[PDB]
């Protein structure tokens, strides 16, 4: 970078320290800190194994084993458990998981088409997901299919309707039973009956909410006494 | 960006199979119709589709086979302007770009 | 038989088959139960509603234990072994930061009241639509096409089951879009030419059964020389044995 | 303050995106897999596909 | 002294991420089955190219 000869500081778009020169050299060095990851953890749930994959986020991990640093936390484990089973994704890179060829469905989803999973000496595999089978339809120009046969389906559809109506009390909440906690909540003016108001609001939205699913008739119908529907069974 | 704590995380679905997605959308609503939609795929070929998709909105059928060629113009003619139409007038997609 | 008639299949076809429907039915609602009853992971919607509530209730109440760089979080230590006069601005960002705690609680209660309203207008709709009625919308009401629902009551919502209808074994076919019979073009009234490989025949789009093809059964529209995959055949017209 | 308002607005946010994607995922079942009788929900005329 | 403030954020963007992928998923992922078009593009004079 061309750099003024007057100016010694260098900033990006965000005013952050980007490019200093030496100051006695007179060459125009770059920083970039060496930071900033993730720690993501694979499991496949503690009743059935214990043993993990750890995803590093955002990294080249030929440069993956020196730190964790925080209290206690410590570059020990890390000497020799780079290792094996280093794969590098474009989602970071993924380590403690074994790269296979088959395409599976998604189990559980790391990132950018891979997913990995916990099966078969069982381990943790990891794989580009698969997004079903393959099929050809047999076009033509004069060649029709019919069908012969039929299936009467079941399935089920599963819809929230309201939540639960909650309603405060300022004064208990913030102050209690000091009334000088009180005198000082006064002056500040009225927080609190906006927040009463939304809140009612709320609570008598639900009880709109299941009056309009499910009060749509006018009167309350009976089933016969007899139970006979031409072979249909409702019961 | 990156270097003030805060991560942008990559989709799980690729652009290539989103793709893939729509490849396979456009093949079974060319070589089967509606019925790949509600149930198994079966195959019949496009003018009686389209038959079938002008007596759905009160046209006969005949109206489709004697005329076949000159509505495969119209749509041919149709899909290139869409293509000269959009590859113009740059604020045709500035929903996607807004977000 | 009037909702076999809402998705294209003559009303004959249930009643030939009646018995066998209503075993299919009454075995595809005693998997409902078998199937909902023996899975771990089915109603988490109505769950995460119940997780959510009381989670954001939790995180209010433990909020109380903050301090918001006050020297204790307990309103009587600050009026006690402190003059009232500079106790004042420990106690009043102590107001603050359970005020504002307070009004994070109540923006995100708005922000999923907006979301169960969107839900709740949607099971509004399919109440009156899958359940007061037949629908022709494709994947409203289930995956194939929509015979009935029934509603069930669930804790903090509903649940739908969705009869439907499902197309299983087929045949292939040879097709042509018309008949020039003499000289004149038949087209199909209500169903599709189909060949076996020696006889042609007419049949409904979506359940296999073949009729003979007559002048009842067709109708005429110009002369054979414009439609492209036209063929030969004949067309049975029932006056001439009633003719004597 | 500065997080938690960033914060409140992506959550605003997604919810009229998801209100989109409610949209579209309504219209390649009803337009795209389907022909729909609904006026103007797939174009101006009558709706082939 | 601040420690429950920052896990609702974490926990309100891990939401909305989780929800993103959620949305194309229900957007596209609507068939189970790749289909694939005939290697000879003949459709009765209508052209997809
Ligand atoms: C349509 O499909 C049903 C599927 O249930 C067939 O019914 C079965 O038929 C076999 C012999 O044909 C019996 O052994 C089974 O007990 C039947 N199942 C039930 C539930 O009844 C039916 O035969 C098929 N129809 C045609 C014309 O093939
Ligand atoms: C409707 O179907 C149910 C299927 O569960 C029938 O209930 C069974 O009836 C038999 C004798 O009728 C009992 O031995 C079973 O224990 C019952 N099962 C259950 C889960 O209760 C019911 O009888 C059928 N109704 C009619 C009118 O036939
Ligand atoms: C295609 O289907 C037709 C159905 O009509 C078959 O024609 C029948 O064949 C049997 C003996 O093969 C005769 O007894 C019937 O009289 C025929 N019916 C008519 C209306 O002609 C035909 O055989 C089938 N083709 C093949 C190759 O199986
Ligand atoms: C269907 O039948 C018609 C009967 O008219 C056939 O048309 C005749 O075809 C021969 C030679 O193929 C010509 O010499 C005649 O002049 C045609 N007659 C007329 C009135 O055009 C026709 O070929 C038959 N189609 C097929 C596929 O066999
Ligand atoms: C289908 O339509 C496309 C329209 O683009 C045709 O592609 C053009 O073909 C001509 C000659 O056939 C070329 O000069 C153009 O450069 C092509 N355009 C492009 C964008 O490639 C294509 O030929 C048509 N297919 C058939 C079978 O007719
Ligand atoms: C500075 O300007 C010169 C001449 O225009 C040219 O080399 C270049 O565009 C700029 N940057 C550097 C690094 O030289
Ligand atoms: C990651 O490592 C590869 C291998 O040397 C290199 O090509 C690539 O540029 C590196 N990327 C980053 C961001 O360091
Ligand atoms: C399996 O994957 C590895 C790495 O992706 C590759 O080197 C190997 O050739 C693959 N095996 C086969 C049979 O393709
Ligand atoms: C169907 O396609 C083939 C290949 O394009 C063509 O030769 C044949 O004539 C077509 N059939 C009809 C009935 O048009
Ligand atoms: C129809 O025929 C094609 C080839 O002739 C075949 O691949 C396909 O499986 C057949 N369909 C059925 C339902 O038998």
């Amino acid at each position: 970078k061309k750099f003024l000869p007057f100016q010694q500081f260098g900033r990006d778009i965000a005013d952050t320290t980007d490019a200093v020169r030496d100051p006695q050299t007179l060459e125009i060095l770059d920083i970039t800190p060496c930071s900033f990851g993730g720690v993501s953890v694979i499991t496949p749930g503690t009743n059935t194994s214990n043993q993990v994959a750890v995803l590093y986020q955002g990294v080249n991990c030929t440069e993956v084993p020196v730190a964790i640093h925080a209290d206690q936390l410590t570059p020990t484990w890390r000497v020799y458990s780079t290792g094996s089973n280093v794969f590098q994704t474009r989602a970071g890179c993924l380590i403690g998981a074994e790269y296979v060829n088959n395409s599976y469905e998604c189990d559980i989803p790391i990132g950018a088409g891979i997913c990995a999973s916990y099966q078969t000496s069982q381990s943790i595999i990891a794989y580009t997901m698969s997004l079903g089978a393959e099929n050809s339809v047999a076009y033509s120009n004069n060649s029709i299919a019919i069908p012969t046969n039929f299936t009467i389906s079941v399935t089920t559809e599963i819809l929230p309707v309201s939540m639960t109506k909650t309603s405060v009390d300022c004064t208990m909440y913030i102050c209690g039973d000091s009334t000088e906690c009180s005198n000082l909540l006064l002056q500040y003016g009225s927080f609190c009956t906006q927040l009463k108001r939304a809140l009612t609001g709320i609570a008598v939205e639900q009880d709109k909410n299941t009056q309009e699913v499910f009060a749509q008739v006018k009167q309350i119908y009976k089933t016969p006494p007899i139970k006979y529907f031409g072979g249909f069974n409702f019961s | 960006q990156k270097f003030k704590g805060l991560t942008v995380l990559p989709p799980l679905l690729t652009d290539e199979m989103i793709a893939q997605y729509t490849s396979a959308l456009l093949a079974g609503t060319i070589t089967s119709g509606w019925t790949f939609g509600a149930g198994p795929a079966l195959q019949i070929p496009f003018p009686m589709q389209m038959a079938y998709r002008f007596n759905g909105i009160g046209v006969t059928q005949n109206v489709l086979y004697e005329n076949q060629k000159l509505i495969a113009n119209q749509f041919n003619s149709a899909i290139g302007k869409i293509q000269d139409s959009l590859s113009s007038t740059p604020s045709a997609l500035g929903k996607l770009q807004d977000v | 038989a009037y909702r076999f008639n809402g998705i294209g299949v003559t009303q004959n076809v249930l009643y030939e088959n009646q018995k066998l429907i209503a075993n299919q039915f009454n075995s595809a609602i005693g998997k409902i139960q078998d199937s909902l009853s023996s899975t771990p992971s089915a109603l988490g919607k109505l769950q995460d509603v119940v997780n959510h509530n009381a989670q954001a209730l939790n995180t209010l109440v433990k909020q109380l234990s903050s301090k918001f760089g006050a020297i204790s979080s307990v309103l009587n230590d600050i009026f006690s072994r402190l003059d009232p006069p500079e106790a004042e601005v420990q106690i009043d960002r102590l107001i603050t930061g359970r005020l504002q705690s307070l009004q994070t609680y109540v923006t995100q209660q708005l922000i999923r009241a907006a979301e169960i309203r969107a839900s709740a207008n949607l099971a509004a709709t399919k109440m009156s639509e899958c359940v007061l009625g037949q629908s022709k919308r494709v994947d409203f009401c289930g995956k194939g096409y929509h015979l009935m629902s029934f509603p069930q009551s669930a804790p903090h919502g509903v649940v739908f089951l969705h009869v439907t209808y499902v197309p299983a074994q087929e045949k292939n076919f040879t097709t042509a879009p018309a008949i020039c019979h003499d000289g004149k073009a038949h087209f199909p009234r209500e169903g599709v030419f189909v060949s076996n490989g020696t006889h042609w025949f007419v049949t409904q789009r979506n359940f296999y059964e073949p009729q003979i093809i007559t002048t009842d059964n067709t109708f005429v529209s110009g002369n054979c020389d414009v439609v492209i995959g036209i063929v030969n055949n004949t067309v049975y017209d029932p006056l001439q044995p009633e003719l004597d």
